[PDB]
Formats: C-alpha cells, structure tokens, sequence
C-alpha cells in the first residue's frame, strides 16, 4: 500500500504460491500499477479534452 | 542460614575488589627475582628443576627488559591517575563558584519570563476579539433587529 | 627511527611498542592539538594490526590506550567534544580479537572477558561517581553519563547477562529543586500528595506487602487527591468541548446545507494563523531568542523541563490545579497507572511473586516482607484498591474524553 | 604475604586470630575463611551484581518518575504547531533527561516509537524529522530497500529486534486494535533506510515452515473442491 | 596519608626506591652469572642488597591499601555534604522558582496556540460561477479583516 514495490517483488518471486493466501495482493499491485499506466493511457485515447466534464450541480 | 555477621563480612570483601593490572604485574616482577636471589643466598641453586627462574644469564637480560618496561608502565599508571584528580577536582570547584554568583543572571531570566507574559497578554486579547466579532455575526444572521 | 637494538629489543617487541604509544598520549594529553595526535595515534593502533607478532594482542592493547585518554580529558566540555570520535569507530570496539570485521549487528564482547574485565568495572566507577553528586550536575554532566550509558549499552548485545537490570526498583527518584527554595488548601494539598507519592510510588513492593493499616492509610490518603484532580480535568474538557459545540453551531445555522459534524474535535490551527507569515516569523524569531538563552554556558544550571518539585508547596499547587497546563496531571495518572499494574500482577499472578521473593532474598538473605502472607483480607483490600483506581476510574473517565490518552496508557500497560 | 618462606601455617594462624579477622577479608587472600558455601554463593552474586551491572533502569516501573516525564513530553511534540522547526531542542531535553534518571536506551526507543505510532496519522512528517536528527539512526551504514543486492545489509540492529518483537504480539485484546498503526509505522521506517527488509521479515511470527504447510493445504482443498466439487444442499435432509 | 592526591605522591616515593634496588640486584646477579674474587665480592653483595629489597616491597604494599582506603573514603562525600557552605541560599532559591515560573508559562503558551485556540464562524460566499464545490478548510477571512487582526 504505502508504494514500496521492491521487496514485495523480491520476495514473491520466490514463493509465487503466497498469492492463494489472499487476495488483497493482487488488487493492491493493480492500483500501483494502475497509477502507474494512467498518464500513458490519457495521453492517448484522448479522454483529457473529455475531463472538463466531471462537476457537481449547485443547489 | 547465615548470621548478621557472615553477611556483613562478604558485603566488605565485595566492596573493595581491586583489579589494577599494572600493580600486579611489578610486584610479580619483584617476586620472580627475590624467589631466585633468595635461594642463591640458601645456595640450593640447581638448574630450574623448581620454578625458581632459570640461572642460565641468557634471559637474565629479558629479565632487565621486563623491570625497565613494568616499571614504567606502573609510572605512567599512578601518574594518570593523579592527573584525573586534580582535574576532576577542579572542575567540581569550578561549579561551586557559579553557584555563588548567580545574581547577575536573574536579569535576562526575569526579562524573558516578563517578555513571554506580554506574548500571551496579546494572544488571549486576540481570542476575546473572535469571540466578539463572532457574536456580531450570530445577531446579524438571526433574524432583522438594527 | 632506532633501529639499532635490533638483539636488545628483540625480547620484548610489542610491550615496547605499547609503552613508548601510552606515553606519547599521556605527554601530549598533558586543546585541539593534543585530542588531533591522541585519535591519530589511537587510529594507528588499529590499523598496524596485521604487523604485530601476535596479532590478537591488538584488542587488549587498543582498548588499553582508549582508557588512559578518557581519564585525561579536562571537563566535560571536552568530553563532548571528543566523543563524536569513539562514535564513529564503534564497529572496532567490538572484535575483541579478531583481525576480520564482524558482520553489523553482532558482538563478541564478554562482560568477564580478559578485554572489559576492567574496564566495564573502571567505567561503572566513574558513571557511579557521576551520579552521586546529584546537587552540583551541569546538564554537561546528565549529556556525559547519557553518552557514556548508551555507548556501553551498545557495545555488549541485548541478552548479556549484565545488559538488562534484574529487578531493582530505583530509589532516589525525587524530583524536588535539590535542597533550593524548599519551604490552608495549600499545605493539605502538599502533604498529601507527598505521602501518596512517598508511600506508593516509590516502592510498590512494601505498599502491596502491608498489614491492612498501611493500605488503608493511603487509600484514605489518596481518595480526596484523585477526586480534586479528575474534576479540575473535566472543568478543562468542558471548555474546550464548550468553545467547539458553539462555533459548530454558529456555522451551521450560518449555512444553507452545512450540518456540521459533531463527533471529530481533534484541535486545529486557527485559519488566521495557519496562512499569515509575519506572526510565524515573530514566534520564530521567539523561539530562537529563548533557545539561545538555554544553550549558553552562563546557565548550565537549569532543571529539567518538567520537574515538579514537591519541596517547594506552594509551586506544587499552582502546578497541578491550573486548568490549562494539563501535563503535570497526565505525569501523576501515568505514575499511579504505571505501579498500580505491577502492584495487581504482583498479587494475582502469584508466579512473578517467586521471582520477586527469589530476587529480594538473594542479595539479602535477611528480610521482613512475608511473600507468602496473603491471607485474604488483605490480598482482597490490595486488589480492590488497585482495580478500582487503575480500571474503574481513570479509563473510564478517559474513554469518552479525550481518546487518545487512552489509546496511549493502554497500550503502554500491556 | 611478603617474607620468602611461608605455608599453611600462616592460614592456621589467620584462622585463630579473631581481632584482625575483618582487615584480613579486606585485603589479603581470605578466599579459605569464608568457607561456608552460603557465603561464597553470596559472595559471587553480589561481586556480580555491584560490580559489572550496568545500574539502569529499563522496565516503565522501575524508574516510574523518569519515564513519566519523557512520554508527557513527547505528546507536547505533537501537540506544539511549531513542533517541526524546534526539533533540535526537543532532542536536546530528551538526552537531559535520559541522562538524569538513568533510562536505557532500549526501553526509551521503545517508548518514543508507541506513543509515536499512536499519533503517525498527520504526526509522520515530525516523527520522522526527529528520528532523523537523533543519535538513533543509523548515518554510516543506511539500509537502502529499493536495490534488490542490498534488501538485508544496513540498518539499526537494535530498532530491528524491537519492531520484530512488538510486531509478533496479537495475543491479548488491547493491541489487536493498535496493530495496524504500529505496522503502518513500520512501514513508513521501512523505506527511508532506517531497519533493512529482510531483518525484519526473517524474524516475525510465522515461520517459513508454517506458511509452506498453510499453503500446501490451501492448494490441495482448493483442487479438491475444483475438480470434484461440491453439492449445496438447497431442500436436502 | 590524609588525601587520595598525598597518598598517592608517597606511592610514586615508595616506588622509586625500590626500583633502585631491583636494578642493583640485577647487575650483581649478571656479575655472579657472567661466563671468582670479583665473583666472590658479589656473592656477599647480594645478601647484603636482599636485607633491603624485602623491607623497601614491604612498604609498597602498606601504601597500595592505604591509598585504597583513602579513595573509597573521599568517594562518600556526596554532593549535598560540598554545598552545606555556600554563602548565599536566597539568590539561589530566587533563580530556581524562576525557571519553574517559566517552564510553567511556557507550557500553557503552547497549548494556548493549536490545542486551545478559538477561531471564526466560517460564513461562505463564492464570487465565481465555475466553482461547483467547495472545500470549506480554504475559507479565509477578507483581506481587509486580515489587516485588522
């Protein structure tokens, strides 16, 4: 969770198995790298002329 | 079961355990030459088949070595020592004497503990003044009065 | 340069070597100058290691050198500032013999060992001789014994058997402005929180072995005491919950669709403050006024920031019933939380019981606690006082009020 | 002790003369007149305990008043809103008075990292400034954790054994809820180089051995219930 | 004997003397042991330099124990027992009491600032159009109060 890749890579590359013990592993390396791929994945299929679209109604 | 006594008898040997290396080691010097000068004296000699040092004037001279270096080792020891006392001593006399005279630092004391009563006269000040405008605003937004 | 007694000095090599080193420290010692060719010395020492005939003797002799110079050292001062050296060369201290370095983390030192069998004693000499002055320490003093305690405290590992204390409760823990400006609600005040304290906290063991009168005594010592404190805690939780409620107020019904939210009150700083920058330039400029004045050789002489001093009662008081300086109130809850947890599993467990009995026997096989007596009224009378002041009080006033003290005694008692 | 000649005889006479018999445990070798096996037993334990003990005082109710102190100081720390421009004077209060009671410093790196833990969410920032200007932090051997050959050389040996040791306690009721605080306080120390990885990782509760036979059963239930199957009773018995 | 420093110069004394004779008795010993008449002399000179050597250690020894004793008694003086004479208590209280008066003060300025802080109601209005949300912690008060507080 607080962004430190390396040992949790160092050491699952050695007992791959760990990953059937839970699966909150792989959703938390998906939301690394996920932050990681998202300002790649806007730069193309532009959704970024799209975003001035995301506000809330006024009361 | 061990009486009063008994028990005050260890507590003394225990509170004066000395382990001083350099005092050993000259006495011992001092020693391996009395056994051997001694026996000479009685004339029983022989060639160390005791151990009574060995006549043979082949170590007598590393026999000369060891009393030049435990010698002044134990010197410089004592030495040292005495220096840490009179140091030691003198630092403690030192705080002493600025214990005596303090008075002339109760001035800048007095003037920081004065100096911090004013920081905090303003800051409660201040908090009465919020207290006020927030009120003001609480009339205001109640209803119409002025 | 010698080089010429090559069969005279033949017979003893390394002695010489030894005795002509210690004596150009104690010449040199006897600045800026001196501690420059002392540490040039004591760092050649280590590394003409591999030259001497036995290369193990390097231990016995390095240390040797090390203790001459910290005998040699003038005043504290300069015992600071020598220090930072045998800081940075610990890894060397502790390969007593061999010649390779040791992996971090690992120790080979003995406290009986032919290295420390002297020095560990010669050194708790002159902590113990620090220690006793106790009237006439400079803070320089308390910073030496601290650097002299934690380095030896990292030299020997965790598990020695002369690293962790075996069960000695430490006396001489008062507090009080060393025998200076020691001199109603005032006085009563005073007393009793001096006996408490006293009979309570200063030993736990006695105060948990008594004969029914002294429980009694200081229960009906102690009540009164903690009644008076936790209402002056509650007068100051009020208004601090007081000021919050009504500005929450204010703001809600100063808004269309606010509906403020009442259960967070964590304290926050003012916004006319968190963006201005010449008040935090002020306080700044404050701060490096008074810390200028703490850190100067004319005032040495200072006691420690949160002393409390049960000499002097009438300072006592305005001490502890403030209702705005609240620290003082969480030292005295964390004492009596603090004895109180061993004085409870003390009497309940009874298997620590033994190791107490065993420890206080051995070092005086002539005492007076019984260890054994604990008929029932008194074990019952002990427990109860305890389980009511640690428990039915002070957690269960701090667990609506403020639930992050109570987070802290918490997890600090277990 | 002095003379050449001498014996046993010298103790047999040292043995009957009861006036001197104290200066002669003083100073000479009185090793065989205290000969009642209690006494030596005394006599080793208490030269052990006076002479080579450290005399500190590392358990919170031992040294009731000092500890007090300290952890009172260290919530005014994060309660102080210019907290992070007066570290250095905090470190210097912290050093004044470990010294004045004779705290240990395993105890009171134990004691800063609890009541720190306790307030990490919005304190980090200053916790971590503090730890990083105190003489509790490794300057010349810094674990690095983000370069795969150095996961396990470096570090401060000594925050390791504390931190795996409280990180092994779920047992009692009261740290079942402080445990994921203490670990995401870990967690922060254990990527600016303060404690390497695997010197934490060798040493927590499970072992290695345990963990490969949870995972070898949870393998085979799995294929088990995968290939077979299983029949969920909707109307059955 | 009476100080630990005195007790200590009379040690460095006692030592000297005996170093003489060991030294002596060395050389008398090379001279009996050197590959008679001059050896004969010599025989007689180290009984004669023996009824001295003995007497001179002896003294070493006295002195080593008491030295001893006399540092162990110096080292029960305690702190308080040196500060028994000093002149002026008065000052000395005054200056204490004051340190206490201002960790005191300190203490509650502090808490003063953050913990006990009292601030304003947080009425909002926003000019822009655009801003369809707002935070509610960047509220601040306006320039023209700011000046004022």
């Amino acid at each position: 969770i607080h962004g430190c890749v390396i040992p949790v890579i160092h050491v699952l590359k050695q007992y791959p198995k760990v990953l059937y013990v839970s699966e909150s592993l792989s959703r938390y390396l998906g939301r690394v790298f996920e932050y990681l791929l998202n300002p790649l994945y806007t730069s193309m299929t532009s959704s970024g002329e799209s975003k001035d679209m995301a506000t809330a109604l006024m009361i | 079961p061990l009486s009063q006594k008994q028990i005050d008898q260890v507590r003394t040997k225990v509170h004066y355990s000395e382990v001083d290396t350099p005092f050993n080691k000259y006495l011992d010097i001092l020693g391996k030459v009395t056994k051997l000068t001694g026996s000479i004296i009685n004339g029983t000699l022989s060639n160390d088949d005791s151990k009574i040092e060995k006549l043979t004037e082949q170590n007598i001279s590393q026999l000369k070595e060891s009393a030049h270096l435990r010698f002044l080792d134990l010197q410089s020891s004592i030495d040292t020592k005495k220096v840490a006392d009179e140091n030691w001593e003198t630092c403690q006399q030192e705080t002493l004497a600025k214990l005596e005279n303090l008075k002339d630092k109760l001035p800048d004391i007095k003037s920081i503990h004065s100096k911090l009563l004013l920081r905090i006269g303003k800051l409660q000040g201040l908090y009465d003044s919020v207290q006020v405008i927030n009120r003001e605003v609480e009339g205001l937004s109640e209803g119409r009065t002025s | 340069e010698p080089l010429e007694k090559n069969i005279s000095a033949i017979h003893d090599r390394d002695s010489l070597i030894d005795i002509i080193l210690k004596r150009f420290i104690i010449d040199s010692m006897t600045l800026e100058k001196g501690l420059l060719n002392s540490c040039i010395g004591l760092d050649f020492v280590y590394n003409s290691r591999f030259n001497r005939s036995n290369p193990a003797s390097w231990g016995n002799t390095f240390f040797e050198l090390f203790s001459t110079i910290i005998d040699l050292l003038n005043s504290p001062s300069t015992f600071l500032k020598f220090w930072p050296y045998a800081e940075s060369r610990i890894e060397w201290f502790k390969m007593n013999t061999s010649v390779e370095p040791v992996s971090l983390g690992e120790s080979n030192l003995i406290s009986y060992k032919q290295p420390l069998y002297e020095k560990l004693r010669h050194w708790n000499d002159i902590l113990a001789k620090l220690e006793n002055n106790d009237i006439l320490n400079t803070v320089k003093h308390y910073n030496m014994k601290y650097k002299l305690e934690n380095f030896l405290s990292e030299l020997l590992p965790i598990n020695e058997e002369s690293n962790f204390n075996r069960s000695a409760s430490i006396s001489a823990l008062q507090e009080s402005d060393n025998e200076w400006n020691r001199s109603s609600s005032d006085v009563i005040f005073a007393a009793d929180y001096n006996f408490v304290f006293y009979h309570l906290i200063i030993c736990p063991i006695e105060f948990a072995f008594s004969d029914l009168e002294y429980k009694n005594d200081v229960d009906r010592s102690l009540s009164p005491l903690l009644d008076a404190i936790l209402e002056i805690e509650e007068n100051f939780y009020s208004k601090i919950k007081m000021n919050n409620r009504t500005r929450y107020s204010l703001e809600e019904a100063l808004n269309t669709e606010y509906y403020a939210n009442y259960d967070v009150m964590t304290p926050k700083l003012p916004v006319y403050m968190k963006h201005s920058n010449a008040m935090k330039m002020d306080r700044n400029e404050f701060w490096a006024n008074l810390q200028n004045i703490k850190e100067s050789d004319d005032y040495t002489l200072r006691p420690t920031i949160m002393d409390i001093s049960l000499s002097n009662t009438t300072c006592l008081y305005k001490q502890l019933t403030q209702e705005d300086d609240d620290y003082y109130r969480k030292q005295f809850i964390l004492q009596l939380c603090f004895t109180t947890n061993l004085i409870r599993n003390l009497i309940s467990s009874d298997e620590t019981r033994n190791f107490y009995k065993s420890c206080y026997l051995r070092e005086n096989p002539l005492s007076d606690i019984d260890f054994e007596n604990l008929d029932e009224v008194n074990k019952k009378r002990g427990l109860n006082l305890c389980s009511y002041i640690c428990d039915n009080r002070v957690l269960k006033f701090y667990k609506i009020k403020d639930p992050d003290f109570y987070r802290v005694i918490r997890k600090l008692m277990s | 002790t002095v003379p050449n000649i001498n014996d046993l005889t010298t103790i047999s006479l040292c043995k009957l003369i009861p006036s001197l018999h104290e200066e002669l445990f003083k100073f000479s070798w009185i090793s065989s007149k205290l000969l009642n096996k209690e006494q030596t037993t005394l006599l080793r334990h208490l030269l052990k305990k006076s002479k080579y003990e450290l005399k500190k005082y590392n358990l919170l109710v031992e040294n009731s008043v000092g500890y007090g102190q300290l952890v009172a100081l260290l919530i005014l720390a994060y309660y102080d809103p210019d907290n992070f421009s007066k570290v250095s004077a905090y470190l210097k209060e912290i050093y004044h008075i470990m010294g004045k009671y004779s705290l240990d410093s395993i105890r009171t790196l134990d004691v800063i990292l609890n009541v720190s833990s306790q307030f990490i969410t919005e304190g980090y920032k200053f916790f971590i400034a503090l730890l990083r200007k105190s003489d509790s932090w490794p300057s010349s051997h810094v674990a690095n954790n983000s370069n795969y050959s150095s996961l396990n050389e470096g570090g401060n040996m000594i925050a390791a054994n504390i931190i795996s040791f409280n990180l092994s306690q779920y047992n009692e009721e009261v740290d079942k809820e402080n445990y994921e605080r203490y670990m995401d306080m870990c967690c922060i120390l254990l990527k600016n180089g303060f404690v390497n990885f695997y010197s934490i990782w060798d040493n927590v509760k499970p072992e290695m051995e345990f963990l490969q036979e949870y995972i070898q059963n949870l393998e085979t239930e799995l294929e088990e219930e995968s290939t077979k199957g299983v029949e969920n009773p909707l109307a059955m018995a | 004997g009476r100080t630990y420093f005195e007790s200590l110069c009379e040690e460095e004394q006692s030592l000297q003397e005996s170093q003489t004779h060991l030294l002596n008795i060395l050389d008398i010993l090379s001279v009996l042991a050197d590959p008679d008449d001059l050896l004969t002399e010599s025989l007689k000179k180290l009984p004669d330099l023996h009824r001295e050597l003995i007497n001179s250690s002896i003294r070493l020894r006295y002195d080593k124990y008491q030295t001893r004793e006399a540092q162990l008694l110096e080292d029960t003086k305690t702190g308080r027992d040196v500060a028994a004479g000093v002149q002026n208590p008065k000052s000395i209280s005054e200056y204490y009491s004051t340190f206490e008066h201002l960790n005191r003060d300190t203490l509650r300025y502090i808490n003063l600032l953050k913990r006990l802080s009292v601030d304003l109601a947080k009425q909002v209005e926003v000019s822009d159009p655009s801003v369809t949300v707002y935070e509610m912690d960047k509220w601040v008060p306006s320039e023209k109060l700011q000046g004022i507080l």
